């Protein structure tokens, strides 16, 4: 017993219980070869974690602006928001550094270990982990990644990747911000509802 | 602007080239890239009655061996180069910046 | 019934239901939105 | 604008072909009672007749001194609707319908009498496999990585 | 090793002056293609290493830029200036002839020598400080000439880049404009219109 989401459906037997957030859902069979499915647990890792992230810088700063506490543009209108910098210039910026990194990211997911150490600084290497989950200075507060905590992230990130995509359509089509549309739908619910925002 | 001067250099410059300068360079290559040869041999062995070279012109007295046909390949380039400063330098021509 | 349901599984009959199906799919989606050279949605 | 054309918006000839067409429909309009089932039809088409005319000048289309629209297929990113972007959902349709044939072809090859499923269907597999397409760019992707996408020296 | 985590090419051992395992093309697979490699790679190190402050060092004085100065032979009557001096062969075909047969003695000179070690590294009359003293030495200035030449090779690259996005610059004066606003002065507006 390791989960169903399909209560009656048998799991893939690809799909072997060790893996967190195993429910056994693969129902187009794109982890059946396994190095697609190492594939997919990194691709997982990474947009569940930057969705987490996402959704909470779009709905917090509108949250907080909303009460009153704080005056920040919604996550869409940022964009356009004047900058220290040339928005090109900030582009720059964040290509080049993610280009160094996700790069190192990158060798250690095709050859595991081989980029823990600080090329700069040859002490101030990384423990040896698993794939996906740096030790070291990127777990300053050393906690325990055992799982339940592995489950955890991968459940808020499942549930944050939805949320994005919630985000992103809903402002297509009522043309607010998220928690705006939380307040227009606690409003009055049985009459505020996607059936009626269309 | 003179013509026997501009065709004068020339064709010195590209003889002194073709004899100084370049002349070992374009043995070696005459050397290894050969004659031309049909079914694995020669034009004239394969039965080609005028496919035989000239051996006596090629002969000179010349120590490196330099003969007429050097003369003829160099001055005709050096004439070449000599016609073409004659003719772009009466040209008038200009390209706009 | 089953060789029934094996007779309908035929190249020309599930063919003709293919087609069928994808037909009034396409003359339904002409019907709510005829003409169109282009997608105007961006 | 483009290509010397002009938007449909400001032209003189497709404002002229819709007055030529409306007036034309209007003529078959006239030999009927308003209330006949004719007439309603000659209304619907005329009404279907403005709605066209009318979403091809709000959709950007540019026109040749015909006054008919000209699709711009360059990429300039004014046009992407006439075909860049057709052309993206095109490519993704097919590609599932190949990349599902292409699953059945494999999943019945191994079978007994090959032949036998390919001309009676195994509605049941087919079923099973259609919904790969939804993803078939990555599952071809991953497949052209693997190297189970091509046959090897043939 | 250029990209840690990536197997070294098999005919890369690190032996080699600037060595680092580069190839993903593969391109020095037979041994003959990736020797003539490393003559040429040298031809171009010291040529960028020779052209690149004579790029520059014109640009901090009051003479123009590298593209300036090549500017009044596309006139008929154009005349050089060495530092001012309107110089009397500084006319186009006189100073073009005579680049034609110097260039063309020296660099064929280069041609008819095949050691080929001497094609790379040939020495004598080329140091006669004697800095091919220690070998030892001799060959950390090997790894010195390449990286400084490959340095200066990806400058020349980024002048040229420059030149395309700023036509009638100056590395210098892009230099400057930078330093007047990094943030908003920057490759970023060339890349995003
Ligand atoms: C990673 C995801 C990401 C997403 C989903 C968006 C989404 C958006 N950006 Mg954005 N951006 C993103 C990353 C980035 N942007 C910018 C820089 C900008 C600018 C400068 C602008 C946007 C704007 C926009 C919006 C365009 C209008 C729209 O879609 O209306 C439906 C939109 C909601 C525009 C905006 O704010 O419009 C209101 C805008 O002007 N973005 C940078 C830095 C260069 C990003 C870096 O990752
Ligand atoms: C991530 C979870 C999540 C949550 C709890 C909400 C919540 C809400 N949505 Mg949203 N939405 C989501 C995901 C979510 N949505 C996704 C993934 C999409 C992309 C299709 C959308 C697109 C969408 C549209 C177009 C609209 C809403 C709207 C609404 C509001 C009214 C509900 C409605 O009208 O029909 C709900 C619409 C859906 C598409 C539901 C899909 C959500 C799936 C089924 C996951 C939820 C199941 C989950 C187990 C139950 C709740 C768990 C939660 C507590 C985490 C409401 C506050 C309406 C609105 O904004 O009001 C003006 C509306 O117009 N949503
Ligand atoms: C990768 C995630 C992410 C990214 C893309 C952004 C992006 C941005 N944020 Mg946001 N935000 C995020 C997550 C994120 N945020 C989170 C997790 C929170 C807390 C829940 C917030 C809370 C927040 C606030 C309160 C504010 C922003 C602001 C801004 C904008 C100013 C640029 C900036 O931050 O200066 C540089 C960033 C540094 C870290 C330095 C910018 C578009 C500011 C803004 O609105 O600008 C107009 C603003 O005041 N953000
Ligand atoms: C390769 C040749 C070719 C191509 C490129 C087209 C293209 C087109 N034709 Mg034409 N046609 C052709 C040959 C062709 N036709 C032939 C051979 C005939 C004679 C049988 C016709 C007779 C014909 C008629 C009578 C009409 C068209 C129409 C159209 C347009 C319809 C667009 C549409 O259906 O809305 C959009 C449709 C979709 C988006 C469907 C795809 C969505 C799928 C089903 C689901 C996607 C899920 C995600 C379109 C631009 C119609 C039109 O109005 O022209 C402007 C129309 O009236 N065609
Ligand atoms: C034409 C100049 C040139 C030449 C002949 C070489 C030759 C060589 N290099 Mg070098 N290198 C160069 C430029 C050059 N390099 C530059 C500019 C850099 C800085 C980025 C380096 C940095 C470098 C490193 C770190 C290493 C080498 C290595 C090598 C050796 C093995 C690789 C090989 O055989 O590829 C042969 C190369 C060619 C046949 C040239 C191909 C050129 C193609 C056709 C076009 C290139 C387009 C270019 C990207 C344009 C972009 C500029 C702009 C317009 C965007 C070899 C002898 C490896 C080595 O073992 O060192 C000895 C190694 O470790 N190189
Ligand atoms: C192979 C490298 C190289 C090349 C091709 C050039 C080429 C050129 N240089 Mg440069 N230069 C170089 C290296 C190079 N230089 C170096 C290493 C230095 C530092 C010592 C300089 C410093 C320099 C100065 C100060 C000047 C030039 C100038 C010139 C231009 C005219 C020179 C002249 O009038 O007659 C030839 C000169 C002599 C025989 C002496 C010319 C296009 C002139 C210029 O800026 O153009 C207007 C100028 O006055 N150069
Ligand atoms: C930082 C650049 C650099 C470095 C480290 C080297 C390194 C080396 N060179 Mg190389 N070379 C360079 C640039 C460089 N070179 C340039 C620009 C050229 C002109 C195209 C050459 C052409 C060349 C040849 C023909 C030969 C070498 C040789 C050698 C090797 C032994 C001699 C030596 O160590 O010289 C020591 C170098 C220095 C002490 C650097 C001095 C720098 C000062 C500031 C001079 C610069 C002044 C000015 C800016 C430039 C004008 C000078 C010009 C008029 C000559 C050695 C590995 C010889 C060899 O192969 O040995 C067997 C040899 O045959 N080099
Ligand atoms: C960031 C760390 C770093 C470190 C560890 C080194 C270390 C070294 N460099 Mg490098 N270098 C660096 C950055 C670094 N460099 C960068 C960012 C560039 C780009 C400009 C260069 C380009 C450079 C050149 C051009 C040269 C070196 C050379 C050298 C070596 C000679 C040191 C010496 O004085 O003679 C002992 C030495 C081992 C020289 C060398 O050949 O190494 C032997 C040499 O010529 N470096
Ligand atoms: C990365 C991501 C979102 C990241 C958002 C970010 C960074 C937001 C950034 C910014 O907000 C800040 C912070 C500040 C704002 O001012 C500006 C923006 C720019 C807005 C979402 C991923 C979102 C990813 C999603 C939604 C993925 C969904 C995948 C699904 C459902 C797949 C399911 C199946 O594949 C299985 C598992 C098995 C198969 O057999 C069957 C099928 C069904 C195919
Ligand atoms: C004896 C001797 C000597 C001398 C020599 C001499 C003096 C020489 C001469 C030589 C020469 C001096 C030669 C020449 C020339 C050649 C040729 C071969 C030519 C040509 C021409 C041409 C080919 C032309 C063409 C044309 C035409 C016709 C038309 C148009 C224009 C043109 C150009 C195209 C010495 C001392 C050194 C040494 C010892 C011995
Ligand atoms: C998904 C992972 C990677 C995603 C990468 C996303 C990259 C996004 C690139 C955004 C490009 C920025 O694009 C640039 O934005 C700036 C900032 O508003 C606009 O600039 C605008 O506002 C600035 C504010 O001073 C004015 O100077 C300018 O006149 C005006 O046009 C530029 O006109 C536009 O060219």
């Amino acid at each position: 017993k390791k989960g169903e989401w399909l209560p009656g459906l048998a799991s893939p037997g690809y799909l072997t219980g060790s893996l967190p957030g195993d429910n056994g859902f693969d129902p187009l069979g794109l982890a059946e070869d396994p190095e697609n499915l190492k594939w997919f647990v990194q691709a997982e890792l990474v947009n569940g974690r930057w969705a987490m992230l996402g959704v909470a810088g779009m709905l917090l700063p509108e949250v907080f602006t909303s009460i009153g506490i704080i005056n920040v543009p919604k996550w869409y209108d940022a964009g356009k928001e004047e900058y220290f910098a040339s928005s090109s210039t900030l582009f720059v910026i964040e290509f080049i550094l993610f280009h160094y990194v996700e790069i190192r990211r990158w060798q250690d997911i095709k050859n595991p270990g081989s980029v823990n150490q600080d090329p700069i600084f040859k002490q101030y290497s990384l423990p040896a982990g698993e794939v996906g989950y740096p030790g070291g200075i990127f777990n300053p507060l050393n906690f325990a990644p055992t799982l339940e905590a592995k489950e955890k992230e991968i459940a808020n990130g499942r549930l944050a990747m939805l949320a994005f995509l919630g985000f992103i359509i809903q402002h297509n089509v009522t043309g607010k911000g998220p928690f705006d549309n939380l307040l227009q739908h606690i409003s009055d619910p049985w009459h505020n509802t996607i059936v009626q925002t269309l | 602007l003179n013509p026997s001067l501009v065709i004068s250099l020339s064709t010195g410059l590209s003889l002194f080239l073709g004899r100084f300068v370049f002349f070992n360079f374009q043995r070696e290559n005459v050397a290894k890239q050969g004659l031309p040869e049909q079914n694995g041999v020669t034009h004239f062995e394969a039965g080609d009655t005028r496919a035989k070279e000239y051996v006596s012109l090629l002969k000179s007295n010349d120590p490196v061996g330099f003969n007429i046909v050097d003369v003829l390949a160099w001055g005709s380039i050096g004439h070449i180069v000599a016609y073409y400063i004659l003719a772009t330098s009466s040209n008038g021509y200009d390209p706009k910046f | 019934m089953r060789d029934l349901k094996t007779y309908l599984s035929v190249a020309p009959v599930a063919s003709t239901l293919w087609f069928a199906a994808l037909a009034g799919l396409l003359i339904e989606i002409n019907r709510f939105f005829p003409d169109a050279l282009t997608f105007p949605f961006f | 604008d483009i290509a010397g054309l002009t938007p449909c918006k400001d032209s003189k000839q497709f404002a002229k072909r819709e007055k030529q067409s409306i007036k034309k429909l209007e003529s078959s309009l006239k030999l009927y009672a308003p209330d006949s089932a004719p007439a309603l039809a000659i209304n619907a088409t005329i009404e279907k007749t403005k709605r066209r005319f009318d979403n091809y000048g709000k959709q950007g289309l540019l026109c040749g001194a015909d006054g008919l629209p000209h699709l711009i297929v360059s990429g300039d990113q004014r046009h992407w609707g006439e075909f860049i972007t057709p052309g993206i959902l095109f490519l993704y349709i097919a590609g599932w319908i190949g990349w599902v044939g292409r699953s059945y072809l494999i999943a019945i090859r191994d079978d007994k009498k090959p032949t036998q499923k390919e001309i009676i269907i195994d509605v049941p597999l087919a079923t099973r496999l259609v919904f790969r397409g939804f993803s078939w760019p990555i599952a071809a992707y991953r497949e052209l990585l693997n190297g189970e996408l091509v046959a090897k020296d043939v | 090793d250029w990209m840690p985590g990536q197997p070294r090419p098999s005919y890369l051992d690190g032996s080699a002056p600037g060595d680092f395992g580069f190839d993903p093309l593969r391109l020095g697979e037979v041994p003959e293609n990736l020797e003539r490699f490393k003559e040429s790679e040298l031809i171009h190190c010291r040529w960028a290493m020779l052209a690149v402050p004579g790029i520059l060092v014109p640009e901090a004085l009051g003479l123009g830029n590298w593209v300036k100065a090549q500017e009044w032979a596309a006139l008929p009557g154009g005349q050089a200036t060495y530092l001012g001096n309107p110089v009397p062969w500084g006319t186009l075909p006189t100073i073009l002839v005579i680049e034609f047969l110097s260039i063309a003695f020296v660099e064929h000179q280069r041609s008819m020598e095949k050691d080929p070690e001497k094609k790379k590294y040939p020495g004598g009359a080329f140091d006669p400080l004697g800095y091919s003293k220690d070998p030892k030495k001799f060959h950390e200035y090997k790894i010195k000439e390449v990286k400084n030449g490959r340095l200066a090779l990806l400058a020349f690259v980024g002048i040229c880049v420059q030149q395309s996005a700023y036509p009638g610059t100056g590395p210098l004066e892009n230099l400057a404009t930078h330093l007047a606003d990094p943030w908003h002065n920057t490759i970023g507006n060339v890349l995003i219109p």
